[PDB]
């Protein structure tokens, strides 16, 4: 079964590992977000959720005093399918990672 | 398979700071900035920025436990057979006629 | 999962909820709610055997950069993803809808 | 003695009604029935990277905006503990 | 009370509805039970109607001197709560069926049609899945009941539902139940033509008047209804509605309580037969001990087979059953306002009927035409 | 009037409102039969005349270890139905 | 008019708009049940009436360390609900 | 290892500590047979790990109406034993 | 070292001083049991860290509408205790 | 009045309510001849008077092993009719 | 192996557990010629398999009125012996 707290802990571990010294740069940054989304997806594979489709979304942006809102309304089977998220935020950027695990019948 | 719409799932909420100079709130912004600078400059009257204590009074929670009274649980078996019925009746009539004969003397 | 149909539904929900309104963070939460609620309602009215995951990003246009990337995992023949970016003079709205067959 | 004055609404409840998030539609529930023999189907799942699909990544580029040079110090933010006092009801399952 | 005990064992001996604590326990179990199907709601609706009927029997059989006002209002509130919760559970089960069947906005089914027929509730649901403006005649299969929806309703995402369960109600009676016509949202405004079928248990001696329920006024009204046409051979009522809602067919409340003649003759010492001949029908009723039964009906000198025939029951349920079947020969206190009667003194009537029943075991009594011409203080009748 | 005797088992209360809890339980068992509805009636009534959160446990077989405010614990039997009512918040 | 008694705990202003804070807190407790809303109403009206630089916080279990202006600090109870209101701008 | 399946009925929780509540109830059912000691074990372990002022109700026939702080409510079944664990205070 | 997980609900800082808000609260929860002293420790430490115009509230059931400096707002849960840290001025 | 002497064989009961079982059996045999209706009349009167969790077995040849509440087991003879009345629930 | 047929007169159970009642009754009739020991065998087998508080009535003349839990009732004949099995408690 998809465990949101363990998935959140692993997501937080990767976010703290990678984004601790990361500043804003639009040149390196699309590749960085694609790599982060793929890496979070692959580590949720390595956790090993059987018969579970995985949806990972990463939204990172510049910090300048801006106004951001991230939220989701979704339509799943509430007994088997579940979700989590994490937020990293430093001097130069903000990062949001959302994970949605959906059991397949 | 039951599929249900989930609730509000907020993942991130960053309030803005950057308000445009062309925005309608910009003059309120500038007046608030000037008032905050005036406050940060002036400490005239007594201790103008005196730090004060306050604390809500609630709680004092103590412990007593409750266990319901256990209904005592007993198995029992009976014998409803007509032969036992007639034998029992013969036994009580025999003991009644036995005890009825001792009062004459 | 029709990507064009999902994109049209997402665009209709964004235009119905946000509109031509300027940036007000007191109303950003309500706009975020209404966009994905309308999108989810229209996807369920389509009623194809898909679990739907609809997420919204709403971003003030102050010059700060933003992006959205999704690396996900499914049966690629049946399930699909559709991300739509919308903007006005003051807003960015990036809505991602994922349909996953049952 | 100070008489308890009648409360006079002063317009700051209107912005609360603006700020309050209300769900426009009821929660929609769908039931789908499938035969048990079709459950436990063989799995054909594949990775979809963000670099593999054009729609999987969307970027808003950064630009120096001279309009947003007015550095306010003054954002009004509201928060609360997760709502409802939660007077919830539980009952044992009665046969 | 003993008959309550007996048929309580025979029909619902397991649930135990007769005690008020277990009645509130039933309210409790219906609140606990979720996702109730229509068949489950019907199966418990039998218990609901049994409880309402028992409370009505208590209120009508227990004398008002022995009935406390608290008891009367408690039983009436229990009846109203049972009716409202029962209709709410029918609505919940109908919503469950609608969300089971409709599913998609279009469903790829063309036009969903569902007819469910029960003893008390008859349901017709049609869904506009195709949204075809050219299809405006919604006719349910195997019935002539239908609608003629406008083009906007034929293009809209609607379902039309029929649920067959200021008008002076002292002058007019509601007959055939209530037809709840509704436009529900599927999960310039011409009147909609509605064709309905009259209930077979109701005899309309005239054309029924179509009235609609002003829910804001909480009364029946004759406005908003046009194109009223009645086919008595097919028992079909066609009428145009400006706005859908609860709709019922009414007739004047006092039409057949007046009659021509009567005769109470003894069959045995413990049995009599009362033959009452009206303008429309001759009703023979057999009275034995505490039970009365509908012996025979002669509808214009033609024998009519009724469901109530052959069934013995206590006098007040006999009156209720005949009134519900439409064989109302039991007048009310307001019946003299709308019926031409030869009003006698109530004390003279009470004494005369007491001696009538005392001598009814061996004497036959017949209607006298000189009763009409004797005054109020006196009564004239034939004896043998 | 259901003749169910109130048997006080554990009560750090004052005596006036112990009668209030007994009367509220007597009213709640008369109208309701679900133990959570009885717990709904007793707690909500105690919410209107004392104010803080309150917690009511009604049933015939339960064991509890709860933390209550001072002068705010009562546990009693109304016949064979055990009502636990403690205030915490 | 909910008769919630105003028990002023720490008063550091003039009496006129101590009454206004009591009156303002009465408005929010009647139309709202969420303490964020009660904090939002008193803050912004005091922003509207006594310069747009105030701060309000409302709740039942909260103890602060705050910086205010002299002649701009109150903390009071309207019934049980504790309301702290201070200007720091 | 007693094969008693955890049937979650209502859980305003997080999922890791849904497992902790199930594991602690499994240890409490295995170690104690009186429901007051089972409620003592589950609540006290949730006092040390997730702060004080928790409440545990353990039984087979009880109906409750309880006020809990948010993300701190679970009510589940371990076999035929119903465990109500909510936090207030 | 109490295992109270730091859950951040709303943050407008850097990671250097989101973590500073986490550790100073962890020191303040351990040192003080009264929420006013916990808020006293948090604001005093951050008055000497990021200029002496901060404000702190420590508690469990409250709501605020506060005005904050750029890059100087955070609201997080240290286990069950809700702590706001905003700088005004 | 039928002179059916009551023979008490096994009564985990009280003395006043042994007589209540005998008298309720006396009216049940007098009113009803079918043993399932005799069991119906005895059970409900015990359901109404004490608690609605009784069970009644009426017959001449039946061997049972029933689980009863203590002070709630009777098995007696009324003529040639054996009546087992036990409470469980 | 005696060919004692099982005709099910009344059954509020499931099919796999009605069959277990039939098979246990067939074993109980084989080993025990006494109806209470037949009833003791069927009930105690059902106590350990489908939880306690079962009741078994075995005999050749009995009219009963019993309260049973849902999906826990049967009344059936094994040859000429009617065996009544219900769960309550």
């Amino acid at each position: 079964r998809f465990r949101p707290s363990v998935v959140k802990d692993c997501i937080h571990a990767v976010l703290k590992e990678e984004l601790a010294n990361a500043e804003y740069s639009p040149e390196e940054m699309p590749q960085l977000t694609k790599h982060l989304s793929e890496n979070i997806k692959d580590k949720l594979k390595e956790m090993g959720f059987d018969r579970y489709k995985m949806v990972v979304q990463v939204v990172i942006g510049e910090q300048r005093g801006e106004g951001v809102f991230m939220a989701s309304r979704c339509f799943w089977d509430a007994d088997t399918d579940n979700y989590t998220h994490d937020v990293f935020m430093n001097d130069s950027l903000f990062c949001v990672v959302a994970a949605f695990g959906c059991f397949y019948y | 398979i039951i599929l249900t719409e989930t609730e509000t799932l907020r993942f991130f909420d960053l309030p803005t700071v950057m308000v445009s100079v062309e925005s309608e709130e910009a003059e309120k912004v500038t007046q608030r900035n000037k008032n905050y600078e005036v406050l940060c400059r002036n400490r005239l009257g007594n201790d103008l920025y005196v730090e004060r204590m306050m604390q809500t009074f609630n709680g004092a929670p103590k412990n007593k436990d409750v266990q319901c009274d256990k209904i005592i649980m007993e198995d029992k078996g009976i014998m409803s057979t007509a032969w036992d019925l007639y034998d029992s009746y013969n036994a009580m009539e025999l003991v009644s006629l036995s005890v009825k004969q001792s009062v004459v003397e | 999962f029709v990507v064009d149909e999902v994109s049209n539904i997402v665009k209709e929900a964004i235009e119905s909820a946000i509109g031509g309104n300027a940036y007000q963070h007191s109303k950003v939460n309500q706009w975020t709610t209404n966009v994905v609620e309308q999108t989810l309602s229209q996807l369920t009215k389509l009623g194809k055997p898909f679990k739907y995951i609809v997420t919204c990003v709403i971003m003030q246009k102050n010059g700060a950069g933003l992006h959205t990337a999704s690396s996900c995992f499914w049966d690629s023949s049946t399930d699909g993803s559709c991300t739509v970016r919308w903007e006005n003079k003051t807003m960015y709205c990036i809505v991602s809808a994922f349909g996953l067959s049952i | 003695p100070p008489v308890s004055k009648p409360w006079v609404s002063l317009g700051s409840e209107k912005e609360i009604e603006e700020e309050s998030v209300t769900e426009s539609t009821k929660q929609i529930t769908y039931m789908i029935s499938r035969k048990r023999s079709e459950f436990g189907a063989p799995i054909k799942f594949s990775d979809q990277n963000a670099s593999s699909v054009k729609d999987a990544y969307i970027e808003c580029t950064a630009y120096p905006d001279k309009n947003f040079t007015l550095k306010q110090l003054e954002k009004d933010v509201g928060m609360q503990v997760i709502p409802q006092i939660k007077d919830i009801s539980t009952q044992t399952k009665w046969t | 009370l003993l008959s309550q005990w007996k048929h309580y064992i025979q029909c619902d001996g397991s649930p135990d509805p007769s005690v008020a604590q277990e009645m509130n326990t039933f309210i409790s179990l219906w609140k606990e039970k979720t996702n109730e199907t229509f068949e489950e709601v019907i199966e418990k609706s039998k218990v609901v109607l049994n409880l309402i009927e028992k409370l009505k029997f208590i209120l009508l059989e227990t004398p008002p001197c022995d009935l406390q006002d608290k008891n009367i209002i408690q039983y009436q509130e229990s009846i109203l709560q049972l009716q409202e919760l029962l209709h709410l559970k029918f609505g919940v089960a109908t919503e469950i069926l609608l969300k089971q069947a409709s599913t998609l906005a279009d469903l790829d089914s063309g036009n969903m049609e569902k007819v469910i027929k029960d003893e008390n509730v008859t349901l017709y649901v049609w869904a506009n899945l195709k949204k075809n403006p050219r299809h405006r005649s919604v006719r349910f299969s195997e019935t002539q009941i239908g609608f003629e929806i406008p083009r906007i309703l034929a293009t809209s995402d609607i379902a039309v539902r029929l649920l067959h369960t200021v008008v002076d109600l002292c002058q007019f009676t509601t007959l055939g139940g209530v037809y709840h016509l509704d436009i529900l949202e599927l999960p310039a405004f011409p009147p909609i033509e509605v064709t309905l079928e009259v209930h077979e248990n109701v005899i309309f001696f005239e054309d029924p008047v179509v009235v609609r329920w002003d829910a804001e006024g909480k009364h029946w009204r004759t406005d908003g209804i046009s194109n009223v046409s009645y086919k008595p051979k097919e028992r079909l009522v066609t009428f145009s509605l400006d706005t859908f809602g609860p709709v019922t067919l009414i007739q004047d409340a006092h039409i057949n309580m007046p009659y021509q003649s009567w005769e109470l003759r003894p069959l045995d010492v413990n049995k009599v037969l009362l033959t009452v001949t009206t303008v429309f029908t001759e009703i023979q009723i057999q009275i034995k001990e505490n039970l009365c039964m509908l012996s025979s009906i002669k509808l214009k000198d033609k024998k009519h087979i009724s469901i109530l025939e052959g069934t013995w029951m206590t006098p007040i349920p006999f009156i209720i059953a005949l009134k519900e079947a439409g064989l109302n020969i039991f007048p009310t206190r307001h019946s003299h306002f709308y019926v031409i009667i030869n009003n006698k003194v109530p004390l003279v009537e009470v004494k005369a009927y007491r001696q009538m029943a005392l001598l009814s075991s061996a004497f036959a009594f017949g209607w006298s035409k000189w009763n009409l011409l004797c005054n109020s203080t006196k009564v004239v009748f034939k004896v043998r | 009037m259901c003749d169910r005797k109130a048997v006080i088992k554990n009560a750090d209360m004052s005596e006036e409102m112990q009668q209030d809890s007994v009367e509220c339980a007597t009213q709640a068992l008369e109208k309701y039969n679900i133990e959570k509805d009885i717990a709904a009636h007793i707690k909500k009534e105690f919410d209107k005349k004392y104010n803080p959160t309150w917690h009511c446990i009604v049933g015939r077989n339960f064991g509890s270890y709860v933390t209550h405010e001072t002068k705010h614990f009562i546990y009693f039997y109304l016949g064979q139905v055990a009502i636990l009512l403690f205030k915490s918040g």
